[PDB]
């Protein structure tokens, strides 16, 4: 409840500062401006490499989601199994990074 | 594709199907389907043309929707049973949703609308994988949940599969679409006998996989993807002219060939259970499949023969294609009806 | 089905340990040492009867022995104990490690005036044995009669009488 | 309360067993005020 | 094996440090004399109540009180 | 149907109680037909690769025949096992439930009346 | 085809997450540990066809532990009759249901 | 068998492949220099 | 059986194929009354 | 009202799914799915599954809807909208959100309390804090037992993620 | 049945019918599919937390991981489609009519 009250306070302060920063200079009657970029008007070029770094982020982020209960996993009675699976998860994340390396995937945004 | 990457991806397809087959937990079933779909997508995009990307997209969307409905069925089972054993389901809502999800995974009708398109878009080897190996996991789950499967639902989906897989093969000249509608009809036959005797389901699945693999292996060995291009085979490889077509006489189900064995055992096990109208009408629709596939047999070892001049140049080169297991699969798909009581090994 | 049977409000009246959680935690190790036997009789009764209604008198004995424990603190070592649970009570997580001098003075006065040795690290978490005079609950789950299993197969395996019997296949 | 309603048995167990079932939140704090229900069912979850 | 190692420590010392630290992390806990103590500390941490046993009459190892001499010891943990 | 029988001993191709059954002889007509299937697979294997069908690859056709006979021997052993299990389960179930399987009284045709239907 | 490789090789791959009454970390029971244990020990080995009609009582107890439909129905009946007797006026709440009596422990 | 709605379907290609640009930037003056770039990513 | 054999044929005359559905709709409607007579199950319950 | 916060967040969740499921554009659909993920995460957090709700924020909204918005911005070419002075450009935004929250209030009408007060969920809804757990979270220890107990699950999940990396690098190369 | 579960299932079916009614884009289809995944996460989480069933706490994390890998696969398929045609329109994906 205290969390949600603090979130509502932060959101209300943010929306209030946005509302003030949009409405306070509009009280000025400055001028009605006439005719308000590197490319002229062409389409947005798709870049394959930006998409590849976003997907590589998503896959390593899922592997990180697997890695997150490790500070709780250290407390277990089956420690040999836990240590083996933790080292195996980080090793599969490293094998994913090595395969991403050795197929020229990390190139021109390395 | 790097052949090491191809071997690792094909082992991941096989591993996903094995994980569906051997696991007792529903989450591992869902995981095996996710792994199987994820791994089979690059097999479809092996040639990188727009048709394979479109086919992989449609396959992804249908199999993904089926995986989500499968997980919703599993979650409703956890509501009404508090457990995860892969066995019968404890709600008709979960049974209905899982039967719908597995019917989408098999491409049974009315969820059949992806199988000819996806089979058309992808090459012949990936089409072989999609029409043989991908059938194994949902038929295993249907084998294990049959105390829960609604009878009227599975019989409706089976007759709609047999009728639509029959009436799909009239207008076709593309061989992959013909094999896809043959797939829809045969999956209807397999799920018709599922709630009566699932050993006959496994018999129909094994004989169908042998005949389908014979047909796709012959289509790869002749480099033919259409009827019109299959009809040049007599001037190029004459032994292929008879093998394709008497295997195709097997596939419709016609004695004394081994493709008559599954449909006859299904009719036999459904009339024990006092169903007489249903195997009669299903096998009349199988005769409609015979009607169209016999017209294709006429077109290849009869009327529309004519050749081209560059056959004279193809005559000076033998095949180097590894026609793997093609005599074995061709003998198994034709001369196995005298060994029909071997079906007890599937009990 | 049946009426669930509940004890009366006179079966539930006992004098309560009306102290706070820091007051309980400050005397916790000496409570585990000194009030061991009725507490362990009650928790054996509680994991065996699996029912709070069959454990009420052992719970009253627990509450009685706890009250006698705190009376015996109050008669002898009231000010070192108050000095100790005030310092335990200041902390947010109620740390023992912030309050070692008040612990030392409380343990000194308790070992002098009462002879209670604070248990070592490892002792209060041991699994002990309890001598009881109540019978073991023979059906604590109130399970009814189990279904009779399907009869197994027995006898040697004779061959199939005239083979597969599949329409005309003689073997 | 349940007097005018016919065919009612006070303290009827909804189970077919006589085993003690652990009481739900609304079996204990059910007829009580909403502040006690808030402190019972969202107390620890919302605590800071 | 010594020319290649100096060559890769000249070219790519980040990856040499990475493979060396990961190799130590793999093969070092199998060689440590304190790995057993992690197991012994984790199985001596009492999250649950030590539910007592009904004294049948012949259990000379199960104590009757915490301060009885028999039972599992954590003097190794206080000493180390 | 019989899936609850072979659930307590899973993935046994031939259990230990299969060895109480007589094996198929090596002169089994079923196994001789499977050897014929091996010979036909050898002949098609020479035909599809444009080889002299009766001459080329006698080692290869002999491995085809030997491989089909080798697989089919254990297939026939499992077939005989499963029909033996079917009959054993049937007979034990008839012996265990007498009230569902009564001996029906066989009446001779001097008491059995059939309606005669003349062909005229 | 259920190829029971886990029982053939004697390995456990997924039986541990299968039921609520299995071995749990730190011996935490589920809410319906006893009800599922009674249902499983009833329906063990007799087959599903016998288990649906011979173990129906244990399964109804366990489903009603899981979903609490009869209990919520009974509580709604008691609370709606209480609302009717408040609005008509033939009932007044006691001090231990208005928060006025400084609870037991 | 061509009906009306399927009569305008041309057949697919034989090898199943079908008949299927780079960015240009004007870095204006907004020393003063105007660069007309041709980028390829 | 003859009653639905007429009414299915008259359904073919209001179908749109006129005397074609007379031998089709009435022949399908004849099977419905005969199935109601002799207990014909198309979606038959598994028994053996 | 404050007792029924899980039911209210579920009503907001269903309304947000109606919001993006009618599909005005994939970008506004992504925005509606972000808001729906936040309120469904609030549903999870108001039972006490705090690690699972933080997995929603960190993984679902934090990586996957980021990659969805990132991919959506590289397609569906943008075009401007109304941009008249601050009554139109922000006052219409405020009135639109006021109508949306008044719709959130207006779907909770007398036809809804006939489903609510007949089948009163609160009073006995969140039974998660029924008794004591101890010095742990049960939810956290069950997630933590992925490494001691869930060995096969870790093997198949990590292998599917490695295969996912390989599969994406195959199908995106275009060769 | 239970009360909040009806809402989560109704959200699942609304996102299902959104996926089962294509308007224009393939991205909207992936959005409806991942809304279905979100509702599956919420529903599995609420059941497993309600039942106090400990070892299934790791189940919705595995659901999230496998289906977000699935969504990465869907985004890569959409990118290859959009590089083929220019847009991700579903009416550009109709060459398999013949
Ligand atoms: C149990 C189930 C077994 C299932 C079949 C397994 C093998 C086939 C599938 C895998 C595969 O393709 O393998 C390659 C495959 C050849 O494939 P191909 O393209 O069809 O062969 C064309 C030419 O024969 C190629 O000829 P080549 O010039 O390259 O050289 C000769 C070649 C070279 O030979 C070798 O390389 C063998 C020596 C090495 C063996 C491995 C050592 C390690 O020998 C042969 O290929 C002779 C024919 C072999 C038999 C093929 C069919 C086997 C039986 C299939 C089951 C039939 C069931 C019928 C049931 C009916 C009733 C229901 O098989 C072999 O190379 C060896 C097969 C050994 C069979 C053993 C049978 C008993 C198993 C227990
Ligand atoms: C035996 C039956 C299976 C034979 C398969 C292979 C046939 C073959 O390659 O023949 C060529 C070869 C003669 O050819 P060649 O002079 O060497 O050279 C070939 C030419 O270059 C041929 O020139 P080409 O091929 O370049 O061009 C001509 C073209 C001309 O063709 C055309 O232009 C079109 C053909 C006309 C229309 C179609 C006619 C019918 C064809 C299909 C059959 C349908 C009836 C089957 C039942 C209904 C199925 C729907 O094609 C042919 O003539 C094809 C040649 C082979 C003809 C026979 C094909 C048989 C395979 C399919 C039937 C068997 C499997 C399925 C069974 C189904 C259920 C019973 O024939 C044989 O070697 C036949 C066997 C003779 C000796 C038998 C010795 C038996 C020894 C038994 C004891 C040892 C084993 C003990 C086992 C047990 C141990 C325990
Ligand atoms: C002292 C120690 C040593 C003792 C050694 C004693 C023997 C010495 C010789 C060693 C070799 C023994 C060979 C097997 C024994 C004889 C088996 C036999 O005749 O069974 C009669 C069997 C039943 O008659 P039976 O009077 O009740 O029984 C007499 C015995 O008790 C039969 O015994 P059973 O009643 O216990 O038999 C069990 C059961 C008896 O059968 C049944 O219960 C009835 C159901 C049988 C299957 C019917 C399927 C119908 C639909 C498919 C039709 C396919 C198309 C036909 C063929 C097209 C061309 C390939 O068998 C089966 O079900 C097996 C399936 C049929 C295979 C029969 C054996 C074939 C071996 C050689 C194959 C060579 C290729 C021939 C053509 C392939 C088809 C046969 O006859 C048939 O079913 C009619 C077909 C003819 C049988 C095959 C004749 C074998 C010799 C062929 C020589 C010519 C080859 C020419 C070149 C290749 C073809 C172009
Ligand atoms: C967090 C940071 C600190 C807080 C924010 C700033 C604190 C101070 C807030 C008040 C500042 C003064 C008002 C805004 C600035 C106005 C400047 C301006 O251009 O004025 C001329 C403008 C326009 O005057 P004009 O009519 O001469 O217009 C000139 C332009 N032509 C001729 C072309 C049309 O004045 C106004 O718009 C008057 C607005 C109200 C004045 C302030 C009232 C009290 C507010 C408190
Ligand atoms: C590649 C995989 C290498 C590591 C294999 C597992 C290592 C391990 O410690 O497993 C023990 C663990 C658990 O064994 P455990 O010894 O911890 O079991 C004690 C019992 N519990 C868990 C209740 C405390 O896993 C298994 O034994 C079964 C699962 C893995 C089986 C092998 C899969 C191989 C797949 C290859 C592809
Ligand atoms: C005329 C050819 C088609 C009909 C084939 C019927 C085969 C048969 O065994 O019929 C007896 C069966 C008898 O079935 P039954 O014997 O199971 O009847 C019910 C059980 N008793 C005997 C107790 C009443 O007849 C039918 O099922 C009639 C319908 C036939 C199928 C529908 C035909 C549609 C047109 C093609
Ligand atoms: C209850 C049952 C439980 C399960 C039991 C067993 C089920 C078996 C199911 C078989 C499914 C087969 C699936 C397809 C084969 C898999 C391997 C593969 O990918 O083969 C194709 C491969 C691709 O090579 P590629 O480089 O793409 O060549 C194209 C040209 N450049 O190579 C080629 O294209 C080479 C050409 C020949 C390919 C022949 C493949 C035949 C495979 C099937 C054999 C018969 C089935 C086994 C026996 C019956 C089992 C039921
Ligand atoms: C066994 C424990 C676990 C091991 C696996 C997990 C390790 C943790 C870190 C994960 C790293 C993941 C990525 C690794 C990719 C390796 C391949 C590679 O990078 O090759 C290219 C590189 C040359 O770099 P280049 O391509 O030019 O890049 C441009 C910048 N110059 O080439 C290189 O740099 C060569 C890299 C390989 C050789 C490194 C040798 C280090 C040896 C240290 C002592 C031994 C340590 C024990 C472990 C065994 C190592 C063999
Ligand atoms: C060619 C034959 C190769 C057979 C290899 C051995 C396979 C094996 O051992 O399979 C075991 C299996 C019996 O195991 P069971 O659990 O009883 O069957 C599950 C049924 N749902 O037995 C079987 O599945 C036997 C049938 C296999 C048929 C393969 C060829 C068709």
């Amino acid at each position: 409840m205290n969390l949600m009250i603090t979130l509502l306070t932060n959101f209300t302060l943010a929306t209030l500062l946005v509302t003030i920063a949009f409405w306070l200079p509009q009280l000025n009657v400055y001028s009605e401006k006439t005719s308000p970029d590197p490319m002229g008007s062409a389409r947005l070029p798709f870049s394959m490499k930006f998409f590849l770094v976003a997907i590589t982020f998503l896959l390593f982020d899922l592997e990180i989601a697997l890695l997150l209960p490790l500070p709780w996993a250290s407390q277990t009675t089956n420690l040999n199994t836990m240590l083996t699976m933790a080292l195996l998860l980080i090793f599969l994340l490293a094998v994913s990074l090595a395969y991403e390396w050795t197929q020229k995937g990390l190139e021109w945004t390395e | 594709m790097n052949p090491i990457i191809l071997i690792i991806i094909l082992m991941t397809v096989m591993l996903g199907t094995i994980i569906v087959m051997i696991s007792t937990h529903w989450l591992l079933i869902w995981i095996g389907f996710e792994m199987n779909m994820l791994a089979i997508i690059p097999i479809m995009m092996k040639k990188h043309n727009p048709r394979a990307t479109e086919a992989s997209t449609k396959y992804f969307l249908t199999q993904s929707t089926a995986s989500m409905l499968l997980m919703m069925a599993i979650i409703i089972n956890l509501m009404f049973s508090g457990q995860w054993t892969v066995m019968k389901l404890f709600n008709p809502m979960a049974s209905m949703l899982m039967t719908m999800a597995l019917a989408m995974k098999l491409g049974m009708a009315p969820f059949h609308f992806w199988v000819p398109e996806v089979t058309q878009g992808i090459p012949l080897s990936s089409g072989l994988i999609l029409l043989t190996w991908q059938k194994l996991a949902p038929m295993s789950v249907l084998y294990q949940i049959l105390p829960s499967i609604n009878l009227d639902l599975i019989l409706t989906l089976s007759i709609l599969s047999i009728t639509i897989g029959g009436w799909g093969g009239l207008n076709q000249t593309q061989l992959r679409k013909i094999m896809a509608y043959s797939s829809i009809a045969h999956m209807g036959w397999m799920t018709a006998v599922l709630l009566y005797n699932p050993t006959m389901t496994l018999l129909n699945l094994i004989i169908y996989i042998i005949m389908t693999s014979t047909m796709f292996t012959l289509f790869m060995a002749n480099s033919t993807t259409t009827t019109l291009s299959l009809s040049h085979t007599w001037n190029k490889a004459p032994i292929m002219t008879i093998l394709v077509l008497i295997t195709l006489l097997s596939m419709g189900g016609l004695p004394p060939l081994s493709g008559f064995m599954p449909k006859w055992m299904i009719i036999q096990e459904m009339t024990k259970n006092d169903s007489i109208i249903l195997p009669t009408l299903m096998a009349i629709t199988a005769l409609l499949n015979l009607y169209f596939y016999m017209r294709l047999t006429y077109s290849t070892a009869l009327t529309m023969f004519p050749s081209t001049n560059n056959m004279k140049m193809k005559w000076q080169f033998p095949t180097t294609k590894r026609m793997t297991l093609l005599p074995t699969m061709t003998v198994l798909s034709t001369m196995l009806l005298p060994l029909t009581p071997i079906l007890s090994i599937l009990e | 089905p049946g009426i669930v049977e509940l004890p009366s409000l006179e079966d539930l009246k006992v004098q309560e340990v009306k102290v706070s959680s820091s007051v309980l935690k400050a005397a916790a190790h000496h409570y585990g040492a000194q009030c061991d036997k009725p507490n362990k009789e009650f928790m054996l009764c509680r994991w065996e009867e699996k029912d709070p209604r069959r454990c009420l008198e052992e719970g009253k004995l627990v509450n009685q022995c706890a009250l006698e424990f705190f009376r015996q603190i109050k008669r002898h070592c009231a000010e070192p104990f108050t000095e100790y649970w005030t310092c335990i009570d200041y902390s947010g997580l109620q740390l023992f490690r912030r309050c070692r001098k008040e612990q030392a003075q409380f343990d000194k006065c308790v070992l002098d005036k009462l002879g209670w040795v604070r248990p070592d690290l490892g002792e209060l978490s041991k699994v002990t044995k309890v001598k009881t005079d109540r019978p073991l609950p023979e059906n604590p789950y109130h399970s009814r009669a189990r279904p009779e299993p399907n009869p197994e197969v027995e006898g040697d395996l004779k061959p199939a009488r005239h083979g597969s019997r599949l329409f005309f296949w003689t073997m | 309360i349940m007097k005018d309603v016919p065919g009612w048995k006070v303290g009827e167990s909804v189970f077919h067993t006589t085993r003690w079932v652990t009481p739900m939140m609304g079996e204990l704090y059910g007829l009580r005020t909403g502040e006690e229900i808030l402190s019972s069912t969202y107390g620890f979850i919302w605590y800071t | 094996v010594a020319a290649f190692l100096k060559n890769v420590w000249a070219k790519e010392p980040v990856l040499v440090a990475s493979f060396a630290i990961a190799g130590l992390a793999v093969i070092l806990p199998t060689l440590s004399p304190y790995t057993k103590y992690s197991l012994m500390i984790n199985r001596a941490t009492p999250y649950n109540y030590p539910v007592p046993l009904r004294d049948d009459g012949n259990m000379p190892d199960v104590p009757s009180h915490p301060q009885d001499p028999q039972g599992p010891s954590l003097e190794w943990l206080k000493r180390l | 149907m019989m899936t609850g029988r072979q659930a307590r001993a899973p993935l046994q191709f031939l259990p230990d109680e299969a060895r109480s059954l007589p094996p198929p002889k090596l002169t089994d007509p079923r196994l001789a037909y499977i050897g014929f299937l091996g010979y036909c697979s050898g002949l098609i294997d020479n035909a599809i690769r444009r080889r002299p069908v009766l001459s080329a690859g006698l080692h290869r056709q002999f491995l085809y025949i030997t491989s089909f006979v080798f697989v089919g021997y254990y297939l026939l052993k499992r077939q005989d096992y499963m029909y033996a299990v079917r009959d054993h389960d049937m007979f034990s179930y008839i012996k265990s439930h007498p009230e569902d399987f009564p001996e029906k009284d066989k009446k001779t045709y001097r008491e059995v009346f059939e309606e005669f239907h003349p062909v005229r | 085809p259920f190829f029971d490789v886990q029982k053939k090789l004697g390995v456990d791959l997924d039986h541990w997450m299968t039921i609520q009454s299995a071995e749990q970390p730190h011996r935490i029971p589920a809410r319906c540990h006893a009800f599922e244990k009674e249902w499983i020990e009833c329906a063990h080995g007799i087959g599903s066809i016998r288990a649906e009609k011979e173990c129906k009582i244990e399964f109804e107890d366990f489903r009603e532990c899981l979903l609490r439909q009869k209990t919520m129905k009974r509580l709604n009946a008691i609370k709606r009759q209480r609302d009717k007797l408040i609005k008509e006026g033939k009932y007044t709440p006691p001090p231990h249901h208005s928060g006025q009596e400084d609870l037991r422990p | 068998y061509p009906t009306k709605e399927t009569a305008h379907w041309k057949p697919p290609p034989w090898n199943d492949v079908d008949p299927p640009s780079n960015l240009t930037l004007n870095f204006g003056p907004q020393g003063v220099l105007r660069l007309v770039m041709e980028l390829s990513g | 059986p003859l009653n639905y054999l007429i009414g299915g044929c008259a359904g073919g005359l209001t179908l749109g194929i006129g005397a074609a559905a007379c031998a089709y709709m009435g022949l399908t409607a004849a099977l419905v009354k005969m199935g109601q007579l002799e207990g014909w199950k198309v979606f038959a319950e598994p028994k053996v | 009202m404050m007792t029924y916060i899980v039911f209210i967040l579920s009503i907001i969740f269903v309304m947000g799914f109606v919001g993006f499921s009618s599909k005005p554009s994939p970008i506004y659909g992504g925005l509606g799915l972000i808001v729906s993920g936040g309120v469904g995460c609030g549903i999870v957090l108001n039972f006490g599954g705090s690690f699972l709700g933080l997995m929603v924020f960190l993984i679902y909204l934090g990586g996957m809807m980021v990659v969805f918005g990132y991919t959506t911005a590289m397609a569906t070419e943008q075009y401007p909208e109304v941009w008249v002075s601050n009554k139109v450009v922000l006052g219409t935004f405020i009135t639109g959100l006021l109508m949306e929250f008044l719709m959130v209030y207006y779907v909770l009408k007398d036809k809804e309390v006939e489903i609510v007060f007949k089948f009163n969920g609160m009073g006995d809804w969140v039974i998660y804090d029924t008794g004591d757990s101890g010095f742990f979270s049960e939810e956290a220890m069950g997630i933590a037992a992925l490494y001691s107990y869930g060995t096969w699950l870790v093997i198949v999940t990590g292998w599917s993620l490695l295969i996912g990396v390989v599969v994406i690098m195959e199908i995106t190369r275009g060769n | 049945m239970s009360l909040v579960y009806m809402n989560i299932m109704m959200a699942f079916t609304v996102s299902l019918t959104g996926l089962l009614m294509y308007r224009s884009h393939l991205m909207s289809s992936l959005l409806c599919l991942e809304g279905m995944m979100l509702s599956l996460f919420i529903l599995a989480t609420l059941m497993i937390l309600n039942s106090h069933f400990t070892l299934a706490s790791m189940m919705p994390i595995i659901l999230l991981v496998f289906a977000a890998c699935e969504a990465a696969l869907g985004l890569s398929l959409l990118v290859m489609v959009s590089n083929t045609y220019g847009t991700d329109y579903v009416q550009n994906l109709n060459l398999l009519q013949c």
